[PDB]
C-alpha cells in the first residue's frame, strides 16, 4: 500500500520489531554493566573464571540470584541479535564472537564492555540498542516536524525512555482493533486495515527518547613500569603553553645537580607537577617553585630543589623532565653504568663500522643536544615498557630516523634540518642504545676538552 | 616511635592526589584533595587524629594482605639494600627506606581517597557547619571495614556518581555505599521473606546492623536532618537533576 | 534464460559457485555507509578511552533455521520477494547438495554434515514465514511458490531482449548479486 | 476461537492442560452433533498443516479420527 511514503514510521517499525522489541531489556544490562564497572572498576587484572566462576564468588544468594537474572537476560539478547551484529553495529566483531550462542560457561569478559576483546559484545549490544531506538526516533521526528527532542544519555536509561512494547500485550491487540472489515450485498468481506491508525497510536505508545554513551577504558593505570607519560605530556599541551629549557638554565641546572640523587630529587617533584598540571593545568609563567611550596605545599622535602627550579617556570616542566631524565642517564654513562635496564637488549645492538662512520659523521654535525634529548625521550617511553612490547609498531627492524621523525611528528615538535637530510636510514631500531651511548660519548668528550 | 607515619602520609598525599583522575573532568579537585588532607592529616582535633589513625589501621590492612602474598615481608630493609638504583636515587639509606615506605604507601592512599573522596564528601569533615552527627557517621564509616569494603590495586578514577558542582558535596557522608548497603539488604529480605513482611524484615535486618545501631543512637532532629541529606542524595544518585528546586 | 544461470549453476554446477555470493546473505552495512569513530589501533571510539586519537561473507552464512522468526533484507527489496529469492535459492542449493554434498559444505558456513536437511529445514522455514506474511494456507503457499516458478519459465524467452542488467553466472561479488535479486524481484 | 485453539494444540509436532482441553473439546463435538464444528476444525487443520498432515490423520490407528465428520 506503499507504505515507505504513506506510513514511514510504520514501515521501519514493522522492519525492526524483530530487533526492537528487545529494547526493552537494555536499562537491565546497562545497570548490570554499571554495577560491574563499579566493582571493577580501577582494577587491571582480572583471574575470573568465567560467569559460573563469578555468579560462584558472589554467592550471596540474593546477589546471585539477581545477578543471574540479568545474566540470562544479557545472553538471551546478545544470543539473538549476535547474528546481526556481525553485519551491522557500526562497531566490528570477530567472527568467532557472534559465531555460537553464549551460556554461563562463557568467559566472564564478555560482560564487561571493554573496547578491547570479547568486551566489545558487550559494547555492541549496548550500541546495537542505540542506533535502533535512535533510528526510529529520527523517522519520527522527521516527521514530527520539530528539532528539539530532548536527548538522554546511557547513564540516566530508564524503561520510560527505551522503545519498550509487548507484541502480544501491547501490539497485537492494536493490529486487530484497527484491522476494519469491509461488505456489500452480494460481496465478501474484505480487510481494510487503518494503517495511520496504527502508525499514530504506536507513536503516541511507545516512542520517545535518545540514549548516549558509557564505560571504562582498559588502560586504566599504566604505573611506573609501563608509565605512558607521553599521554601526560599531550593533556597538559592541550591545556597550556609548554617550552623548551634555555641554554643558559639547562647549564646552571647541570652544574647545581652535579650528583645523580639531586637530579632524581628534582625529577620526583617536576612528577608530582606533571601530573597534577595535567589534571588541573595552571599559569604556564608560574615559578615552578612557587608553584610546588605554595599550592601543592609540598615543604619540608625540598632543599636544593628550590634553588636548582627558581629560574624553571611550569611551561618549562615537560623540556626539565627530558633533561633530567637525560641528564640522569648521561651521569650513569658517565660512570660506565648502565643506564638502560628497563630497555629489551634486542634494542641494545651494536653498530657496523660502515654505520658507526656513518653515524659518527652525523654526529659531528649534528645538534647533538637536542639529539641526545629526543632520542632518550624515545627510547625511555616507546622502546621501556613490556606495555610498548605487545604494540610492537616499534620492530628492532624499523629503521631509527623514520621511527624518530614519527615521534616527534605526534608531538608536532619542529624538525631539524639533519633529520630527515643527514640521518642515516642504515641505522635500525636494535642500534638505538648504541646511537644515544656513542652521541653521549661525544658530548662527554667535547665537554672535557 | 620507630617511624613518623604521620609525616610520611603527608609527604605521599601530593604523589597520590597525582594518581587520582576524574570522570567529571573537575580540575579543581585534586588541589583541594591535597589541601584538605594536610589539614586533616593531623592531631589537632579529635576527628583530625581519628581520621589519621583510621588511615594508618587501614594502610597496615592493605600493607598485610599485600605482605601476604610475598615472601619474607620482614625483609624489606635487606630488598632495598639491593637495590643499587634506589639506593643512588636516594643517597642515603635512611632516605633510601623512607622512599621505599612512601612507595608502598602511595598507591594504597591514593586508593583510600578514592573511595572516600568519591563526590564531595571530604568536604563534610572541614567544612566547619557539618553537623557533629555528620562528621560522626562519616568516621563511622570509614572505620568499618567490613561496610567500607576497599580492595587492593595492583590514573585511579575516582567513580563521581552525581553529577554534582564543585564547591559541593554529598549532603549524608559515602551516600552511595550506604545506598548500596540498604540495596543488598533489600534482595537478600526480598528473597529470603515474601512481598509481605519484607518490609519489617529489611527494617529489622537494617536496625542489628552497626549503621542502623549507630543511628539508632542518634536521636531527635539529627536523625531527620540525616533523613532529609539522605533523601537528597538518594534522589541525585537514582535521577539525575539540572537544578535544584526538582 | 540469463536470469536463471546463477541457480542453474548453483544446481547443477555448484563448484563454480564456491566463492560466489548468494541472496543468503547478509551484508556489512558499513561498507554502504561509506556515530563509532575508530583509532588507528582499532580500538572503538565515539582522545578518549585510547591514549591515542568487510564483513561480507560470501556462501551460504545463515546457521540454524530455529531462530528465524522474522526476515529482514538490507536490499529495501519487500520482505516477501526476498523470501521468495531465498527459497528458490535454497532450492537451488538442495539440488547442488544432491549433485555434490561436499561443494555445499563448502558453501555452507558454519560448516555441516547433512546439507539437504539443513536446507530442508531452511525451505520449511520459509514457508512457514510466507504464511505468515501473505496470510494463505500451506499449500497455498506452495501454490504461490509454483506460480513464481512458472513465472521464470514464461519469462524464459520473453527475456530474449532488452536484457542489459549487470550480474554474473557466477555471482563474484556483491554487486552481482544484489542486481540479480532486483531482477528477480523485478 | 476453541476449536482453532484445538488446532494449533493438534498441529504441534504434550502437556496435561492442553490434553484436558482437547478432551473437553472431543466431548463437546460428540455431544452437540453439529458436525459443521469439526468441518471448520478440518479445515482450519489443513491451513495450517496441509491436507495431508489430515489425511493421515483420517486413516486407521489415528488417535484424532474425532476431528472427523460422521
Ligand atoms: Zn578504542
Amino acid at each position: 500500500k506503499n507504505g515507505k511514503e504513506r506510513v514511514p514510521i510504520l514501515w521501519h517499525f514493522l522492519q525492526k520489531e524483530a530487533e526492537l522489541r528487545l529494547v526493552k531489556f537494555l536499562p537491565e544490562i546497562l545497570a548490570l554493566q554499571r554495577d560491574l564497572v563499579k566493582q571493577f572498576q580501577n582494577v587491571q587484572q582480572v583471574e575470573y573464571s568465567s560467569i559460573r566462576g563469578f555468579l560462584s564468588k558472589h554467592s550471596s544468594d540474593g546477589l546471585r540470584q539477581l545477578l543471574h537474572n540479568r545474566i540470562t537476560v544479557f545472553l538471551s539478547t546478545w544470543n539473538k541479535l549476535r547474528r546481526s551484529l556481525e553485519t551491522n553495529g557500526e562497531i566490528n566483531l570477530p567472527k568467532d564472537y557472534c559465531s555460537t550462542d553464549l551460556d554461563l560457561d562463557t568467559e566472564f569478559e564478555i560482560l564487561l564492555p571493554r573496547r578491547r576483546g570479547l568486551g566489545l559484545c558487550a559494547t555492541a549490544l549496548v550500541s546495537y540498542l542505540i542506533r535502533l531506538h535512535n533510528e526510529i526516533v529520527y523517522a519520527v521526528e522527521k516527521l514530527s516536524k520539530e528539532n528539539n527532542s530532548y536527548s538522554v544519555d546511557a547513564a540516566e536509561v530508564t524503561e520510560l525512555h527505551v522503545i519498550s512494547y509487548e507484541v502480544e500485550r501491547d501490539l497485537t491487540p492494536l493490529i486487530l482493533s484497527n484491522c476494519q472489515y469491509q461488505v456489500e450485498e452480494g460481496r465478501e468481506t474484505v480487510q481494510e486495515f487503518d494503517l495511520e491508525k496504527i502508525q499514530r497510536q504506536i507513536v503516541s505508545r511507545f516512542l520517545q527518547g535518545k540514549p548516549r554513551l558509557s564505560l571504562k577504558g582498559i588502560p586504566t593505570l599504566v604505573y611506573r613500569h609501563d608509565w605512558n607519560y607521553e599521554h601526560l605530556f599531550m593533556d597538559i599541551k592541550n591545556k597550556m603553553a609548554q617550552d623548551s629549557l634555555p641554554s643558559s638554565v639547562i647549564s646552571a641546572i647541570s652544574g647545581q645537580l652535579q650528583s645523580y640523587s639531586d637530579a632524581c630529587e628534582v625529577l620526583s617533584v617536576v612528577e608530582v607537577t606533571l601530573g597534577f598540571l595535567s589534571t588541573a593545568g595552571g599559569d604556564p609563567n608560574m615559578q615552578l617553585n612557587v608553584y610546588t611550596q605554595d599550592i601543592l605545599q609540598m615543604g619540608d622535602q625540598t632543599i636544593h630543589v628550590l634553588k636548582a627550579l627558581n629560574r624553571c617556570q611550569l611551561k618549562h616542566t615537560i623540556a626539565l623532565w627530558q633533561f633530567l631524565s637525560a641528564h640522569k642517564s648521561e651521569q650513569l654513562l658517565r660512570l660506565h653504568k648502565e643506564p638502560f635496564g628497563e630497555i629489551s637488549s634486542r634494542y641494545k645492538a651494536d653498530l657496523s663500522p660502515e654505520n658507526a662512520k656513518l653515524l659518527s659523521t652525523f654526529l659531528n654535525q649534528t645538534g647533538l643536544d637536542a639529539f641526545l634529548l629526543e632520542l632518550h625521550e624515545m627510547i625511555i617511553l616507546k622502546l621501556k615498557n613490556p606495555q610498548t612490547q605487545t604494540e610492537e609498531r616499534f620492530r628492532p627492524q624499523w629503521s631509527l630516523r623514520d621511527t624518530l621523525v614519527s615521534y616527534m611528528q605526534t608531538k608536532e615538535s619542529e624538525i631539524l634540518p639533519e633529520m630527515a637530510s643527514q640521518f642515516p636510514e642504515e641505522i635500525l631500531l636494535a642500534s638505538c642504545v648504541s646511537v644515544w651511548k656513542t652521541a653521549a660519548v661525544l658530548k662527554w668528550n667535547r665537554e672535557m676538552r | 616511635s620507630i617511624l613518623d607515619t604521620t609525616r610520611l602520609l603527608r609527604s605521599c598525599v601530593q604523589s597520590a592526589v597525582g594518581m587520582l583522575r576524574d570522570q567529571n573532568e573537575s580540575c579543581t579537585r585534586n588541589m583541594r584533595r591535597v589541601v584538605l588532607l594536610l589539614g586533616l592529616l593531623n592531631e589537632d582535633d579529635a576527628c583530625h587524629a581519628s581520621f589519621l589513625r583510621v588511615s594508618k589501621m587501614r594502610l597496615s590492612v592493605f600493607l598485610k594482605k599485600q605482605e601476604e602474598s610475598q615472601f619474607h615481608p620482614l625483609e624489606w630493609l635487606a630488598r632495598e639494600a639491593c637495590n643499587q638504583d634506589a639506593l643512588q636515587e636516594a643517597g642515603t639509606f635512611r632516605h633510601t627506606l623512607w622512599k621505599r615506605v612512601q612507595g608502598a604507601v602511595t598507591p594504597l592512599l591514593a586508593s583510600m581517597i578514592s573511595f572516600i573522596d568519591r563526590d564531595g564528601n571530604l568536604e563534610l569533615l572541614t567544612r566547619p557547619d557539618t553537623p557533629p552527627w555528620a562528621r560522626d557517621l562519616w568516621m563511622f564509616i570509614f572505620s568499618d571495614t567490613m561496610l567500607l569494603n576497599i580492595p587492593l590495586v595492583m590514573y585511579i578514577v575516582v567513580q563521581n556518581h552525581m553529577n554534582l558542582s564543585e564547591n559541593a558535596s554529598n549532603n549524608v557522608p559515602f551516600s552511595w555505599k550506604i545506598k548500596d548497603y540498604l540495596e543488598e539488604l533489600w534482595v537478600q529480605a526480598q528473597y529470603i521473606t515474601d512481598a509481605e513482611g519484607l518490609p519489617k524484615k529489611f527494617v529489622d535486618i537494617f536496625q542489628q546492623t552497626p549503621l542502623g545501631r549507630f543511628l539508632a543512637q542518634l536521636h531527635g532532629e539529627p536523625q531527620q536532618e540525616l533523613l532529609q541529606c539522605y533523601l537528597k542524595d538518594f534522589i541525585l544518585l537514582t535521577m539525575r537533576v539540572s537544578t535544584e528546586e526538582e | 534464460n540469463e536470469l536463471l544461470e546463477p541457480l542453474k549453476n548453483l544446481a547443477f554446477s555448484p563448484a563454480t559457485m564456491a566463492h560466489a555470493f548468494l541472496p543468503t546473505m547478509p551484508e556489512d552495512l558499513l561498507a554502504q555507509a561509506r556515530h563509532w569513530y575508530t583509532c588507528p589501533n582499532g580500538h572503538p571510539c565515539s582522545c578518549i578511552d585510547c591514549h591515542a586519537p568487510d564483513r561480507t561473507q560470501t556462501g551460504h552464512v545463515l546457521g540454524n533455521p530455529q531462530r528465524r522468526d522474522v526476515v529482514t533484507c538490507d536490499r529495501g527489496l519487500p520482505p516477501v520477494v526476498f523470501l521468495l529469492i531465498r527459497l528458490l535459492t535454497h532450492l537451488a542449493l538442495l539440488l547442488g547438495a544432491s549433485q555434490s554434498s561436499q561443494a555445499l559444505i563448502n558453501i555452507i558456513k558454519p560448516p555441516v554434515r547433512d546439507p539437504k536437511g539443513f536446507l530442508q529445514q531452511h525451505i520449511l522455514k520459509d514457508l512457514e514465514q510466507l504464511a505468515k506474511m501473505l496470510g494463505h494456507s500451506a499449500d497455498e503457499t506452495i501454490g504461490v511458490v509454483h506460480l513464481v516458478l512458472r513465472r521464470l519459465l514464461q519469462e524464459q524467452h520473453q527475456l530474449s531482449s532488452r536484457r542489459l542488467l549487470n550480474f554474473d553466472t557466477e555471482l563474484s561479488t556483491k554487486e552481482m548479486r544484489n542486481n540479480w535479486e532486483k531482477e528477480i524481484a523485478a | 476461537l476453541c476449536l482453532d485453539r484445538a488446532a494449533d494444540f493438534l498441529s504441534e509436532p504434550m502437556a496435561k492442560e492442553k490434553q484436558c482441553y482437547l478432551q473437553q473439546v472431543k466431548q463437546f463435538c460428540i455431544r452437540v452433533e453439529n458436525d459443521w464444528h469439526r468441518v471448520y476444525l478440518v479445515r482450519k487443520l489443513s491451513s495450517q498443516r496441509g491436507m495431508e498432515f489430515v489425511q493421515g490423520l483420517s486413516k486407521p490407528g489415528r488417535p484424532h479420527q474425532w476431528v472427523f465428520p460422521k
